[PDB]
């Protein structure tokens, strides 16, 4: 009962977003809460944030 | 009071330098040392590739014969290209290579203005003896990180642009050695740039931004 069937493939590129789950290997999990700007992050003495 | 002046600029390598602002009164040296870092890391005029159009490939997720890298890998390599333009806000870069052997940023034909600061940046490797690649690169100025999504023909690819010449800014406050004063502090700022912006003009722009912002709540 079908003449022709067409398949169309879509390739989305999902980024990271507040709400996406993120878990370590040791059993620690939790959702992202804010994508802070680079300057607001803490930084050690040498300057690397 | 006292006035800080740009006393010494020294470059340890081709990327990062150490500017100096000698006379500062106690407490300032730790206020400017953070203002000029927060301003510097978030708003600087930089140039990065934004649109790459290769001759034969339609979309990103398509392999090209004779190239070791996937087209996605070529795009990600191109995003990190460090180039600077002098006079025009928009420019088109043409790359033409043939034969076996890696391609590099130096292979790009150079106009009068656009010059590449790191001619050892590898873009893609050519494996087959009779393979070729020709791409058009659109390079423009900007400020901050502009994702591709928030910004017509099928044969034109989109790459996220990150206009930010400065990567890692660090500062410290050392006591000055004035022959008759005390509590005077000199400030040293390290700026791990990508090689496009000059240190002194970077400091000048990051201070003009403050001078404009402060004029809001002041006569």
């Amino acid at each position: 009962g079908v003449l022709k069937i067409v398949k169309v493939y879509l390739a989305v590129k999902r980024r990271i977003q507040p709400g996406d789950k993120m878990a370590g290997r040791h059993g620690n999990k939790g959702v992202i809460s804010k994508i802070n700007p680079i300057e607001d992050m803490p930084y050690d003495e040498n300057g690397t944030p | 009071f006292l006035k800080p002046r740009l006393v010494d600029i020294e470059q340890v390598s081709s990327t990062h330098a150490k500017v100096t602002l000698e006379p500062l009164e106690r407490g300032f040296g730790h206020t400017l040392g953070n203002a000029l870092r927060r301003i510097l890391l978030s708003s600087m005029p930089g140039c990065a590739v934004t649109e790459v159009e290769i001759d034969g490939v339609l979309h990103e997720y398509s392999t090209k014969e004779g190239v070791q890298e996937d087209i996605l890998e070529i795009l990600l390599n191109l995003k990190g290209l460090a180039v600077r333009v002098q006079g025009k806000d928009e420019v088109i870069l043409t790359l033409n290579k043939s034969g076996i052997g890696p391609v590099t940023a130096a292979d790009i034909t150079h106009d009068g203005d656009v010059e590449i600061v790191k001619p050892q940046h590898v873009i893609c490797h050519l494996t087959d003896e009779n393979a070729s690649i020709s791409m058009r690169i659109k390079v423009q100025r900007g400020r901050g990180y502009v994702p591709a999504s928030t910004r017509r023909p099928i044969g034109r690819l989109l790459v996220d642009a990150c206009y930010s010449p400065v990567e890692r800014i660090a500062y410290n406050v050392e006591a000055a050695r004035v022959e008759q004063r005390t509590d005077l502090d000199k400030l040293v700022i390290e700026m791990e740039t990508n090689g496009t912006i000059d240190p002194e003009e970077a400091i000048r722009r990051a201070a003009t931004i403050l001078a404009e912002q402060l004029e809001a709540f002041v006569d």
